[PDB]
RNA sequence: GUAGCGAAAGACGGGUGAGAAUCCCGUCCACCGAUUGACUAAGGUUUCCAGAGGAAGGCUCGUCCGCUCUGGGUUAGUCG
RNA sequence: CCGAUAGUGAACCAGUACCGUGAGGGAAAGGUGAAAAGCACCCCGGAAGGGGAGUGAAAUAGAACCUGAAACCGUGUGCU
């Protein structure tokens, strides 16, 4: 139950594809605040 | 568990140590030994 | 119900002496889950306090703790007194709620999706 | 155009650290700085300690227009590495790994 | 005779507290006793004694950069007299 | 970014500071309970204490440390 | 005759660190600049690190510092 083969450089990143992240929504603050994002209170300026 | 090594100072000094090996010739073979390989150390 | 993985004495000791001190503040900063479930408890609670008898006051005592707030002017009650005479009559209408609660960013040491609850 | 700033040998792997710095690739600083601030690793403040240090340069010398100011590129590469130990009753080994960072950051123009 | 034999006087917070009262220290030669300590500075500072101990100390170890070592032992030595003071610093 | 992160109930507040789950103060709670308790021996050799410090170390963190630096620290006619 | 995997074990902290109850075994570790002339001062940063400035014939000559290969790791890019 260990390799028997090498990893492959082409198969390593070819595996990493969905090892992302993504992000944070990130509107403005309309109700009440600065750019605070969608319904946010004041982490920095936020409303909701 | 019991293991090797359960210090002594005396006991260790006594198997080896200065007045020790300097009691005999085969003791006394090896002082110059340390001293001709210019090993800093002694017993 | 929720778990939390803690265990079941551990947890009972933990809510209650929790909710104690909420009501020491009256707001205060911690996970989420774990105020989620003090949520229903200390509604339940000024529920009790609502009605002032001395059956509700028994059984606030199972659950409550044997403390003391230096109140004001170096005066002294506990948390018992405090809900039977000082917040009942405040929420003395209210039909629900009774708090509320403010999701916040997470932590440092983990990534705790933190909590400041409060009162309503 | 282009201002600059270097973080020298930081003690995470770019393996750990990439994929926070393969979003702002193509950004402005606004955005950016937010983005920084708002996820929750440990590279963001340092990440943004170091841009604010870059603008710093950019501004205190070369004097350009802030918000037009876009990522030039950003990226980093390996450093020198160091080694420890687990006791375990015998032997064992580690690698302490760290990281040389680059950004620059351009007005987008010449 | 006497004067290689006290090589300092100590001086630190628990020596000024000592100082205090007629509690003084030394760090003497390593080879010494009480009586002849006592027998030497009593006519050296033209005073007397009523009494004195003694302790001893290791080597505190030591290192700088690549190159380290130890310290000296130290007859750390103390004597509380009786009579008269000193005019010390 | 896998496996693994070694035994003992923590919670809140207050503080701290650039920065706090891991430091401090507090309240409660909890555990040992012929003991994870206190003593002495060996054995260990200054890890001790007063400060100062993040660099390296600490199996996470780190404003803390048995880490570092500095400075101090062990007192016998009866004890042995 | 060798020129730092050589040459003796050792061109430096060598019979040394280290290992070993014990005899005994036993390492690794050379190269700034002609001149330290070893980055004055500003900016950011908790600092560390930096960007400028300034030095120098030169700083991809910045103290681990002559060049600086390859494995390895990255970023762009034209055709895919």
């Amino acid at each position: 139950a260990v390799p028997k083969r090498r990893t492959s450089k082409t198969r390593k990143n070819k595996r990493r594809t969905h090892f992302k992240i993504s992000v944070p929504g990130m509107t403005e603050c309309p109700n009440c605040g600065e750019y605070k994002l969608s319904h946010r209170v004041c982490k920095n300026c936020g409303s909701y | 568990v019991k293991r090797t090594y359960q210090p002594n100072k005396r006991k260790h000094s006594k198997v080896h140590g200065f007045r020790k090996r300097m009691s005999t010739k085969n003791g006394r073979k090896v002082l110059a030994r340390r001293r001709r390989k210019g090993r800093k150390v002694l017993s | 119900y929720r778990k939390l993985g803690r265990t079941s004495d551990q947890r009972k000791a933990m809510l209650r002496d929790l909710a104690t001190s909420l009501i020491i503040s009256e707001r205060i900063e911690t996970t989420e889950a774990r105020a989620k479930e003090v949520r229903s408890v200390v509604e339940k609670l000024i529920t009790l306090g609502k009605k002032g008898d001395l059956a509700s006051r028994r059984n606030a005592a199972k659950t409550l703790r044997n403390v003391e707030i230096l109140n004001e002017d170096e005066t002294t009650q506990t948390a018992l007194q405090k809900l039977f005479g000082e917040i009942a009559e405040r929420y003395t209408e209210r039909q629900g709620g009774y708090t509320r609660i403010l999701k916040q960013g997470p932590r440092r040491g983990d990534g705790a999706e933190s909590v400041i609850i409060e009162l309503v | 155009m282009e201002a600059k700033a270097v973080a020298r040998t930081i003690r995470i792997a770019p393996r750990k650290v990439r994929l926070v710095l393969d979003l702002i690739r193509g950004k402005n600083a606004a955005e950016a700085i937010a983005i920084l601030k708002l996820t929750n690793k440990a590279s963001s403040p340092v990440i943004e300690k170091v841009l604010m240090s870059a603008l710093a340069n950019a501004e205190h010398n070369y004097d350009m227009n802030t918000d037009e100011l876009v990522v030039k590129e950003a990226y980093a590469n390996e450093g020198p590495t160091l080694k420890r130990f687990r006791p375990q009753g015998r032997a064992s080994a580690i690698n302490k790994r760290t990281s040389h960072i680059t950004i620059v950051v351009s007005d987008g123009k010449e | 005779e006497a004067r290689d034999i006290l090589k300092r006087p100590v001086i630190t917070e628990k020596s000024s507290e000592a100082m205090a009262e007629d509690k003084y220290t030394f760090d003497v030669d390593t080879r010494v006793n009480k009586t002849q300590v006592k027998m030497a500075v009593e006519e050296i500072f033209n005073v007397k004694v009523a009494s004195v101990n003694i302790m001893n100390y290791k080597p505190k170890k030591k290192r700088m950069g690549r190159y380290q070592g130890y310290t000296n032992k130290r007859r750390k030595a103390i004597v509380t007299l009786k009579e008269g003071s000193i005019d010390l610093f």
